[PDB]
């Protein structure tokens, strides 16, 4: 249910918007996973 | 859906090229939680207790005893929905505008839908980050003619009931005086039992360049930044103290913990830019599209944020 | 006169219904003129009978062409009306 | 279409919730016949025959015989189309107003499309019933500011060339005077060879309450309603006499036969409310829809409807 | 307003309005106090045909 | 696309009934070449040489020699995109206007989309032919209130730097004087090495009527038309000479060769009328449609067109 998945084929604009929101959440999660702060 | 609407397909293909907001560096992963609301409010209840008088000595017979009072507090967070309209070129008109190495009318400032949407989304994310930091929405550099927003909508800098310090004009370049004010604010902080948590400082570039100077004869292998980190580690139970720089701030230093219990960000799941289904069309080659975004959702405990303002002249 | 509310641009006699553009919306088209004494670049005023006569004009109407006669009294002139004066 | 037009799907799914018009109770099953027209006129022709002279006896040889002539009458009925517009919530935006108790927006008076369509259809059906009864279209309780309608568009109360009686204000409460006027009108009624036909009377609630009084030195075991039924049975060759009460009427009594040959309702097949395909849309959450309905189509023979007006001033 | 005649071209159409109504029912709790005799003391007030002072 | 859009199918099914433009006869098949543009310009460069001075005699020793100069000329052709709007009946509403013989409201001058498009396209093609002939765009018989057009947009009649002859008002009926002017213009014509090419003459109906009069005492089997054909054959190396009559012209004679090296028509491939995708819909039965057409693209060499104007004042 995210725009990242190529197999995902949205049926309507509501599903498209939900996919955009899920993609944004996944991008935030990935950014926090890959974040490496400077401790000095 | 993509077969019927080309704009949705273009948005899906171009959304991956939009950079993540810089506000994420200012919060921990646990501090941010998404809520399912576009416009409206969300409320929570907190219960507190207090002592009314000195304790009563139980000697012989007594009927009048001191009382312990209780109080309730209702906290409200508001969420607002805002929109922008932007012009672009119709999909079945690009072939009459494709140049040798670019697409669009330079003379009339017309762009393809994908590029226009990308630039609009970047600008909207910049405004959203500015709002998350300063607590205001304005397009002027002077911070005037601000958009009147609803109450209970605050940022990390305009949050009330926090510790505020002001370095005087004569001490604008005196890092010792600035550090004295920061120490006063740090002492006035009231982290309490949530002290064992990482801390975050956001500083302007000029004050950061002042910090990177060695601590003052001058102590070798010791900087003002190191002294500040040690001072904050004294109060946060020797936890990590992150320091970030932001051009949005100007002569401002912002210190706050990264504990979800004290400071929480509960933004809407539709806060970031989202295209609208409505697309204005006509007989010409110029169409209009709409982008929606939601603002609001910062909650904090009182007397947990230090804001230092260095009054310039 | 000063009671002008709009201009009738279409009519349906079966239902006796007139389609009308309000005075707040600008119009460009052919309207009935009082006589054939109207030239281009002339200020025109609606009379008591609703006909455009050459000029105290509450509205700003300027003839784009000259009056053209079709019947014994039918005088059409191209006029652009774009609001009210002050 | 249902996979594409959610509004059409909702209209189809909610079309059953509306109730049948009360005008159906005022006509015989064979007295109503649908036609196919939205706006305009339709002509009906009636053919009659007559004898020119006395019959001719067929005795021996004869060449000259009596003749039978024919004649025609043409009647025009006008049909008019009217539209109403109503605002509602967008389907994609309903999910943001679906509260647990209800769906909609109380503060701004916004409804789901299905409920808004149902209420609008109910109101339009009430208006159509009022038009069919009174021959006028108005929304004021005083029956003023009426919408000017086309000629050859009449109702039961305003059909031209009928029998009209007026009960004076001094006798506004005298049932004997009211029945005297009713008897005069019934005598002036002309049914020709179609007199053997059931009759229908429509009265206002005040008239009904006056009728349910015992017939009057007061008497017993007889009502003014029974007296009226007997009086009408005198002229209808002892046929059925149905009585109905309508709140639309005010100090009015309507008497007419239930004969298709005398009174016929040929309404448009699109007379009842029908949704329009044009649905206004915007970048906001408020949409607009349209409902169409067709009026006209009543035909009556001259001097076949009795209207008694009890003047109250 | 009155319905709009759909003849030729028209853009201004009569509207159908809607309204919401919230109905609230309130409840109240009331109390009464009455005096009586303690159960253990009834034996000292029982009489030939009645109990109570 | 045809299954979803009704208007496109109607346009495709009725496009054949539209007649070909009459301007095609005015040009040879090789003289017309389509270009891919809608609004813009197409530029070309031509290189010319010239002698600066009298030649230098090579005798004994000399260093200063006469020079040959070169020059470039850039020629630009501009194009313009124009649009028209027309009203028609809705496809769903057609059935309520489909009478026995005619389809459409006679009183309201409303037509089906297909017929309306055919008539509008015919009118637009008439306008395009008038523009190609005269070089002006107007809808008035007097010729006033012309549309202001971009430069480098010219027709056969208003082309500058061509041979222009004027027959005086007194000699309006003197075919001998008219032929004298035509002879002077033909002598002033400069065809160069492209003389061996067919020639085309366009005349008004009055001029065509005057041509058939006997050549002048009246000659035998010799008419002004034959004399003109012989005169043109004298200068075109006895090639074919075509004569056409055009109702658009009035007291004007236009003579020009049919060689692509001298006069070329490079019109846009979208010059002829094309329907627009935008359709204005509403809640009523009336819809609006748009037609686009492109104008411009006639390029002629200098001093290769004869334009004779007979002053009738």
């Amino acid at each position: 249910a995210s725009l990242l998945d190529s197999n995902f084929v949205p049926i309507n604009f509501t599903e498209f918007v939900q996919a955009i929101s899920n993609t944004y959440k996944q991008r935030r999660i990935q950014f926090y996973e890959n974040l490496k702060r400077h401790k000095r | 859906l993509f077969d019927e609407n080309y704009y949705a397909k273009a948005v899906a293909n171009i959304i991956g090229e939009v950079k993540d907001p810089i506000m994420y560096k200012w919060f921990s992963p646990d501090q941010i939680e998404d809520v399912d609301l576009q416009m409206g409010y969300q409320k929570t209840v907190k219960w507190d207790a207090f002592l009314n008088a000195n304790p009563t000595t139980i000697a012989n017979e007594v009927n009048t005893i001191s009382t312990i009072g209780f109080s309730s507090e209702v906290v409200r967070l508001n969420y607002l929905k805002l929109q922008y309209k932007f012009r672009h070129l119709k999909q079945t008109s690009e072939k009459f505008y494709t140049s040798d190495s670019y697409i669009g009318d330079i003379n009339n400032n017309l762009l393809p839908f994908a590029q226009a949407y990308k630039l609009a989304s970047s600008e909207i994310i910049k405004l959203i980050n500015h709002f998350v930091l300063t607590g205001t929405v304005s397009i002027q550099k002077d911070g005037k003619n601000q958009k009147r927003l609803l109450p209970n909508m605050y940022g990390l800098l305009n949050m009330p009931e926090q510790i505020k310090e002001e370095v005087a004009s004569g001490d604008k370049d005196k890092m010792d005086k600035i550090f004295e004010k920061i120490e006063a604010g740090l002492s006035k902080l009231e982290l309490g039992d949530e002290f064992s948590t990482p801390m975050m400082v956001i500083v302007d570039p000029a004050t950061s360049l002042k910090l990177v100077k060695p601590y003052a004869a001058a102590s070798s292998c010791e900087k003002w930044e190191d002294v500040l980190i040690q001072t904050i580690k004294a109060i946060n139970n020797r936890e990590d103290v992150y320091i970030e720089t932001s051009n949005l701030l100007k002569h401002k230093i912002l210190i706050y913990p990264l504990n979800s219990e004290l400071i929480k960000f509960k933004p809407s799941k539709y806060m970031l830019p989202t295209p609208n289904e409505q697309v204005d069309k006509d007989s010409t080659d110029v169409a209009h599209s709409y982008i929606d975004f939601v603002l609001g959702g910062l909650l904090a405990t009182r007397k947990t944020i230090l804001q230092v303002n260095i009054k310039q002249s | 006169g000063e009671d002008l509310y709009g201009i009738c641009i279409d009519i349906d006699e079966f239902s006796k219904t007139a389609t009308i553009v309000p005075i707040t919306n600008n119009f460009e088209g052919y309207l009935v003129a009082k006589d054939s004494t109207v030239k281009v670049k002339d200020k025109l005023i609606f009379n008591k009978d609703g006909a455009l006569e050459k000029v105290k004009a509450t509205i700003n109407a300027t003839a784009l062409t000259d009056a053209k006669q079709i019947s014994n009294e039918v005088y059409l002139v191209k006029v652009a009306v774009f609001g009210n004066k002050a």
